[PDB]
């Protein structure tokens, strides 16, 4: 058995601006270091198939994009949800096949309405489903 | 283990780094924290810094301290300035493998310590 | 085998109550029919499924299993915010599926409206937890 | 089987949660292991190991839904309305050993009031 297998939480709270990865720098769960707090990036050690998953706590119009890739990441997809002023919880998610060495992270854009406080959390989670090989 | 390094005498105004140096796994997954204990009243908490880096700090220490933390050399810092005789103390490092969502400022929830470095301002 | 898969929206057949996600992003042993937005159960045993659906006005959708051409309706989402602006909502279940059990996500006819842009998305997903035993 | 562990349960009552409280989930969905308790609301971990929790909760008013590990507020969640229906979600992957209790509470906003046809759910699963 091979388990990988994180989540973490956004404890910062500095603006973030549009291309900007979103780092989750408080570690809950990081079971084979494959997550990466200091950057907000997953990368994909053993190869197969992983869920990623986030709830972003928001105050207004947020937009993430979900990136992967090895060399140069491209966008899979991206959430919007647009709160008018007031305390929301967004989610989305994704099962994606992983090469060895993609990245996968959120990414932020001009709408950047994410948050991170102890009463309204933001957190970005993935778990091995199977592996390949 | 954690071992602090670093303490000892200062003049009021002055400043001071701590260090505190771990070992025996990696604690790049952990919360860091220093507490510190002057004689008489109990254990406070100071700083905390998040596996990433986030920073969150005591109000008798903001405007004053910064914890930071280096996760390839395993070590973890306390960069003290203008400081005080209030901050007499002994100085504790301490670390959480298993935190809840948000880090905790509780004693109880550091799980190693290292026994403690004396700071003592003038 | 290792079923697990995620879809998305982006040129559908608009029609009917069942929410075709027609643009595929993982669908690894194939269970995912892109024609009909039904997944198919090969593998018996427990599965997790879950939607992140945007909206813009007024959307009521559910998750509906078949098994032996009986069709059960299980669980329901909406969001009425009806106010222009993109809104999310999300749902999920594990469901015990013998092969041959169909899943699929349905929307209410009286109250629904979909997104049918591509600024944002949404997505359908679902993979094996456990199998039989 | 014994060795894995897997619910998902829902809330079938027109009384709101008091402010503060554990969130009940009355009604199973699946459940083999037995390992939520419809009657006290809490999970109870037979099997150690890397579980996922999530939840998606309807409601009409303001709602934060809060995830609890032996008494100790792991995650917290918030989402404000005035009339209209939305779902509140959230999860976590937490490491638990034999023993260890999860359940779901609200704070001081404690809404769960769905327009019908729509739910709140709770699911949890064992990964490795
Ligand atoms: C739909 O599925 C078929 C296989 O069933 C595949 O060949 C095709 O590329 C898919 N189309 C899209 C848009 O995902």
């Amino acid at each position: 058995t091979q388990k990988i297998a994180f989540s973490a939480t956004r404890t910062i709270n500095v603006p973030l601006r549009r291309d900007q990865t979103i780092r989750f720098d408080h570690v809950i769960t990081n079971m084979n270091n494959n997550y990466e707090p200091r950057s907000g990036k997953f990368t994909c050690k053993v190869p197969g198939l992983y869920y990623f998953t986030y709830h972003a706590s928001s105050r207004g119009n947020l937009c993430v994009n979900l990136m992967r890739g090895r060399e140069r990441a491209q966008k899979v997809v991206t959430f919007c949800d647009y709160a008018y002023n007031t305390f929301q919880v967004t989610t989305g998610g994704m099962v994606l096949k992983l090469e060895q060495g993609e990245n996968v992270f959120l990414q932020a854009t001009d709408k950047n309405s994410l948050l991170g406080m102890e009463g309204a959390n933001s957190i970005f989670s993935g778990f091995l489903l199977f592996p390949d090989m | 283990q954690l071992v602090e390094t670093g303490g000892g005498l200062v003049q009021a105004g002055g400043s001071l780094r701590l260090s505190c140096a771990a070992s025996g796994r990696t604690f790049n997954n952990d919360v860091m924290a220093w507490f510190r204990q002057a004689p008489g009243t109990e254990r406070e908490f100071v700083a905390l810094i998040t596996a990433g880096g986030g920073t969150h700090y005591a109000d008798s220490v903001k405007g004053r301290f910064v914890i930071s933390r280096d996760n390839d050399k395993n070590m973890a810092y306390l960069q003290m300035n203008s400081l005080k005789s209030e901050d007499t103390a002994i100085y504790y490092c301490g670390a959480d493998e298993n935190p809840p969502g948000w880090p905790s400022r509780w004693s109880s929830a550091y799980d190693y310590w290292g026994q403690g470095t004396q700071v003592t301002v003038s | 085998p290792r079923p697990a898969f995620s879809a998305i929206r982006r040129n559908p057949p608009m029609g009917g109550n069942v929410v075709i996600f027609d643009t595929v992003i993982t669908n690894q042993e194939e269970p995912y029919q892109n024609h009909s937005g039904r997944f198919v159960c090969t593998v018996p045993g427990y599965y997790y499924f879950t939607f992140q659906v945007l909206s813009q006005w007024e959307i009521c959708l559910s998750i509906v299993s078949s098994s032996r051409g009986q069709v059960r309706r299980s669980l329901g989402f909406c969001d009425t915010t009806n106010k222009g602006l993109f809104q999310v909502v999300s749902g999920g279940m594990v469901l015990q599926l013998q092969q041959g059990d169909q899943v699929w996500v349905e929307k209410d006819p009286k109250k629904g409206h979909i997104y049918q842009g591509s600024e944002a998305d949404s997505v359908f997903s679902g993979f094996l937890i456990f199998p039989s035993a | 089987q014994k060795f894995q562990s897997v619910f998902t349960v829902t809330r079938q009552t027109h009384q709101p949660p008091a402010p503060n409280s554990l969130i009940r989930f009355n009604a199973v969905l699946t459940n083999p292991q037995g390992d939520y308790d419809t009657s006290t609301g809490k999970f109870t971990c037979k099997v150690p190991g890397l579980y996922y929790f999530v939840y998606h909760a309807s409601h009409t008013a303001n709602l934060c839904v809060l995830l609890y590990r032996s008494g100790v507020k792991v995650v917290t969640f918030c989402g404000h309305t005035s009339k209209t229906n939305q779902v509140n979600s959230g999860g976590v992957l937490l490491r638990l050993q034999v023993g260890e209790e999860v359940w779901l509470a609200v704070n001081d906003y404690y809404d769960m009031v769905g327009i019908q046809g729509s739910d709140s759910v709770f699911s949890g699963f064992l990964l490795f």
